């Protein structure tokens, strides 16, 4: 049991010869398959977990099914029986919502493109006339939407195209029924010329970058059926891409299978009629895997000294971008191991770029290397290519963010010689491409770029970034001068200091700095703090804003009364003693005491921000002893409990605009001890004082709204779990304690409830498109399109009715109506 | 694998090994080793955050002069956040060091101070090596 | 308290009646050093037999431990001296 799936989950690997080693395994589990009551049903679903989960070795499974099939072909039957329901398995329950109706990782369709993948790349196994009848049922739910189910969705047309015809690059070339073949793909052609050219809205969202040069961001199925063009123009004949195991060397001699002799002898088992499970409506099925667009920026001539290139329209591109991205897929939890299958890939990959971690231990990140793919090929550029494809990857990532840095950490500690000089030259070209990436990505490539410079010692080549930093007139709002500025904010912040960052660059890029985040009090020493540092007409550089000048400032008797009493460890007995001496600040002014007192709320905040501004940990401590005062000077019962809970945001912002690090967490302090609102910190970040920061593109500021979403989101995940435990613990306080946490659960939902904010750039004839108001918020409307597809998703009624369609009808311009529909075409 | 039972640490291990291997497996916390004597929790704060929202940090002190001593202990809000801060957030390098991030068995007082008998780490009280961000030849 | 430490070279078990310059002669082979210091007894100035030799790089320092520390002590004078790092 548990030592023939190590048998079948170590071959390929070895040091042996490949074919020895699958006859050899081939014999072993026959041996074992002593006809199903002893084994076989062991080796049956065994064998089908490695054509479901380890689709970069296909060819290598197939061959030993093969193998099998010639031995016993009843087995070769029963076998792609049970690949078929797998299939029916993974294609009906596709949808998540069976891991809980059956609590099983049976789930998406992708596993299920992988079996239709082996099924395909068991041709030589099983009959290929059936294999085109399956393919004629896959094109023809396309032709669904005709006729035969007239409603359903584009993804799950595309999807049974798209199987189809990434199936292509294994066993498209196989003329029997020629006739039959230019039929389908004439089907497709037109499927895919209609759909995609209606359903065009999708790929501006998901374009990493809207330029035509030097690359095209093409879609995914536009770009794989001119593959599969190139490839039939190629007489089907895939060269220098497939490392099969299935037609040579014993009737040939060239090099794909030892077993070609024995396999032409088994018969090939038909594939029993599929038909693909009919697409209910979208709720409690079709989840439907949304369309893709194709990051490209290597080709020919990127490298000129290596064995050249697969191309971009060339199945040898899509078969390498496809094993290594199924590869990182497959290990990813260990970047040790991630390192260890993701470049050697192996067929078999000779250690040309030894590996990482200079241990070579893991000395399988070697690629040409010398060709799995079959001639010769420079996986070294595609491999920094397919990591930056999906740490780019609209809407998100396939893994976590960092862990790309730390895999491409270890592919730097891998062959220095090679790997790091294409990871410099692949940093500079998205560095000059950086005039039209999309804005998720270029925070993104802001985070990659300082967290990689993080773990070397800054040793970069700034003045090769001259362009935005001595050509200086390319105003600063222009992505490269921008994205410099806030990577610079994020080494900043990493390297610890601001004089190591101030050093590490130029004269020149001193400019582009980060600038000082020491504190800005409104009640300090200010007639002396007039000479240190009121320059006011200079110091510019956004230091301090120190808007005092001397005493005479309101309720500024108060405020050094208030920081006497900060130190010497006051009580919250005697804050609110203080706190009576600023609201009578507020009686002489005209209000007795003004009931939400915004002046007083002035005079605390900045004091004890001031007395607490020695380190993190110290404003913490100081908002964690004086929460009282804070909650009561936030305010109770609504939104006068709003009003000062700005004013705290503000005055908290104008002490701390200099240091985006500390103001974060503050902003992060206020709403988990519920000093402040997450729908408060939402109207707070587009407040008039907040535009004038760098934006609201400011990549801090778009980071405290996204981590404020998110831990709303996470309470109301939170709450639900906890609801469904006790729904598990037969409904004893789950009449009580679900109905507290589904109203924490639509507490923070209904007050995800967002209103209008775009609903006047576009009433003066400004250009509200690709402004600073458009950089930001409509990149931030794709960042709210972005990983907050589920929460789009479940207020639909909402969104469309209440959300879209009042504004966001025809009666919206079409500027912001675009980028609603793209997130619905996906 | 490697995240585990970090052997030999825990001393003066308030509860027995087991329950010392008990609630080690599902926390939420990291202790940070080898650091830099002039890091800061503000550095340790952006480093941490690339695997999730952090709740929680606790610098390490030297029990007698109440100065950083080289380690910290990183409160991770999930346990599934701080996995991956195991995986993805130990082997770098941070303020240019090692940052060694095992995740020991929970926060509790007295286990920020350092154990040694100088007052700082124990591991600090053996190491004569030159390593200026340490303090020198301890 | 000479320069960078990994750079410094620990020779001990040196003879009694040596000289700096031909320990400096002996140590120069493996790379070129940045100072020497012999050690002497600062109640009177007995020749300690142990002495600090800075070579200009780490790696240069390394390869005279490897090779005059290895083979069973560096053949000064008559007596055979064991070479490790600085240690201190």
């Amino acid at each position: 049991c548990k030592e023939m799936m190590p048998d079948i989950r170590t071959i390929g690997e070895s040091v042996k010869a490949f074919e020895d080693d699958i006859k050899f395994l081939s014999e072993a589990i026959m041996n074992e398959y002593g006809h199903e009551d002893y084994f076989n049903n062991a080796l049956l679903s065994t064998l089908n977990a490695v054509v479901v989960e380890q689709p970069q070795k296909q060819a290598a499974i197939a061959l030993l099914t093969m193998v099998v099939n010639s031995k016993n072909n009843v087995a070769g039957k029963s076998i792609i029986n049970y690949f078929f329901e797998e299939l029916q398995k993974w294609c009906k329950q596709t949808y998540n919502d069976e891991f809980k109706s059956t609590s099983n990782e049976t789930g998406p369709w992708n596993k299920i493109k992988l079996i239709l993948r082996f099924l395909s790349i068991l041709s030589p196994m099983f009959l290929v006339d059936e294999l085109i009848n399956i393919y004629k049922s896959l094109f023809e739910l396309s032709i669904e939407l005709n006729n035969l189910d007239p409603g359903n969705r584009v993804p799950l047309s595309e999807a049974i195209y798209t199987n189809t015809l990434l199936n292509i690059p294994y066993l498209f070339f196989f003329n029997r029924n020629n006739d039959g073949l230019r039929t389908k793909v004439e089907e497709l052609l037109a499927y895919v010329e209609q759909n995609y050219l209606v359903k065009t809205t999708d790929i501006n969202l998901l374009r990493e970058y809207n330029g035509e040069p030097p690359y095209e961001m093409v879609e995914l199925v536009r770009v794989v059926l001119p593959n599969v063009k190139k490839a039939l123009i190629n007489n089907l004949e895939q060269l220098n891409e497939l490392f099969p195991d299935w037609n040579h060397l014993l009737t040939p001699q060239t090099g794909d299978e030892g077993f070609n002799d024995a396999l032409t002898l088994p018969s090939v088992d038909d594939l029993k009629s599929f038909v693909r499970l009919n697409k209910n409506f979208g709720s409690v099925d079709s989840m439907w895997k949304t369309p893709r667009y194709a990051f490209h920026v290597y080709l020919p001539n990127s490298a000129g000294n290596f064995e050249t290139v697969v191309p971009i329209s060339t199945y040898a591109g899509q078969l390498f971008n496809d094993i290594i991205i199924d590869l990182v897929e497959s290990l990813e939890f260990n970047r040790k191991e991630v390192a260890r299958q993701v470049i050697t890939l192996d067929l078999f990959f000779k250690a040309g770029i030894f590996t990482e971690p200079g241990e070579s231990i893991a000395q399988l990140i070697a690629t040409y290397e010398e060709n799995p793919l079959a001639p010769t090929f420079k996986i070294e550029d595609l491999a920094i290519e397919t990591i930056l494809g999906l740490i780019f990857k609209l809407p998100s990532v396939s893994q976590p963010f960092a862990y790309f840095y730390t895999l491409l950490v270890d592919i730097c500690q891998n062959s220095p010689k090679a790997i790091a000089p294409v990871f410099g030259r692949a940093f500079r070209f998205f560095y000059s491409h950086l005039d039209s990436l999309d804005f998720e990505l270029k925070l993104r490539y802001l985070d990659w770029f300082s967290i990689q410079m993080s773990n070397f010692n800054f040793s970069w080549k700034w003045n090769e970034w001259e362009d935005d930093s001595i050509k200086f007139g390319k105003y600063f709002y222009n992505p490269k001068v921008n994205f410099a500025k806030n990577l610079i904010q994020k080494e900043l912040r990493l390297t610890s200091n601001f004089s190591e960052v101030e050093d590490s660059l130029p004269q020149e890029f001193t400019k582009y700095l980060d600038t000082s985040y020491i504190p800005r009090d409104q009640l300090i020493n200010y007639y002396q703090s007039l000479f240190t540092g009121y320059t006011v007409e200079e110091d510019s550089v956004r230091k301090n804003d120190l808007y005092f000048r001397q005493e005479g400032v309101p309720m500024e008797n108060t405020v050094r009364k208030i920081l006497d009493y900060t130190h010497k460890a006051n009580n919250s007995r005697e804050v609110t003693e203080l706190e009576s001496i600023l609201g009578e600040l507020k009686n002489e002014y005209g209000s007795i005491i003004s009931d939400f007192n915004r002046f007083v709320i002035i005079l605390l905040v900045q004091a004890v921000t001031d007395s607490g501004s020695r380190s993190l940990s110290h404003a913490n401590k100081y908002i964690n002893d004086l929460k009282e005062d804070l909650k009561t000077i936030f305010a109770k019962i609504e939104l006068d409990i709003e009003t000062k809970e700005y004013i705290i945001i503000e005055a908290v912002l104008t002490f701390w605009n200099a240091n985006p690090q500390t103001g974060f967490l503050v902003a992060d302090a206020f709403k988990y001890a519920g000093l402040l609102t997450s729908r408060t910190i939402f109207t707070f970040i587009f407040n008039e004082t907040g535009l004038k920061n760098n934006g609201l593109i400011e990549a801090t500021a778009i980071e405290a709204v996204f981590r404020n979403l998110s831990q709303q989101i996470s309470e109301e995940n939170e709450s639900g779990n906890n609801f469904e435990f006790v729904f598990e613990r037969l409904c004893t306080i789950a009449n009580s304690t679900i109905d507290l946490l589904d109203v924490n659960a639509d507490e923070d939902i209904e007050i995800p409830k967002v209103n209008g904010e775009m609903d006047i750039d576009d009433i003066e004839d400004d250009k509200l498109d690709l402004k600073w108001k458009y950089f930001t918020v409509i990149g931030f409307i794709k960042s709210i399109l972005r990983r907050y597809s589920h929460e789009y998703r479940e207020l639909a009624d909402k969104f469309i009715a209440n959300i879209d369609n009042a504004i966001p009808h025809e009666s919206t311009r079409r500027t912001i109506s675009n980028w609603i529909q793209e997130t619905k075409e996906v | 694998d490697t995240p585990s039972r970090y052997l030999l640490r825990k001393a003066r291990r308030n509860p027995n090994g087991l329950q010392e291997l008990r609630e080690s497996m599902k926390s939420s916390t990291i202790y940070v080793g080898n650091l830099s004597f002039y890091t800061s929790e503000e550095q340790i704060y952006e480093l941490f955050s690339k695997c999730g929202t952090i709740k929680r940090i606790i610098m390490g002190l030297d029990r007698f002069k109440f100065t950083p001593c080289g380690f910290c202990f990183i409160i991770y809000s999930c346990p599934d956040e701080a996995l991956n801060a195991l995986k993805y957030l130990s082997d770098t390098k941070l303020d240019e060091k090692t940052i060694t991030i095992d995740l020991d068995p929970g926060f509790e007082d007295g286990r920020q101070f350092g154990r040694g008998k100088s007052g700082g780490q124990v591991s600090d009280e053996l190491r004569f090596d030159f390593d200026a961000s340490r303090g020198g030849f301890a | 308290k000479d320069t960078d430490p990994y750079r410094t070279i620990f020779i001990g078990r040196l003879p009694y009646d040596l000289d700096e310059i031909e320990l400096q002669k002996y140590f120069v082979k493996f790379g070129e050093i940045e100072k020497i210091r012999i050690v002497k007894d600062k109640i009177t100035q007995k020749s300690k037999g142990y002495a600090f030799i800075v070579f200009k790089d780490p790696i240069s320092s390394k390869m005279a431990f490897k090779e005059i520390g290895v083979h069973r002590g560096i053949q000064i004078k008559d007596r055979i001296c064991i070479v490790d790092i600085e240690r201190g």
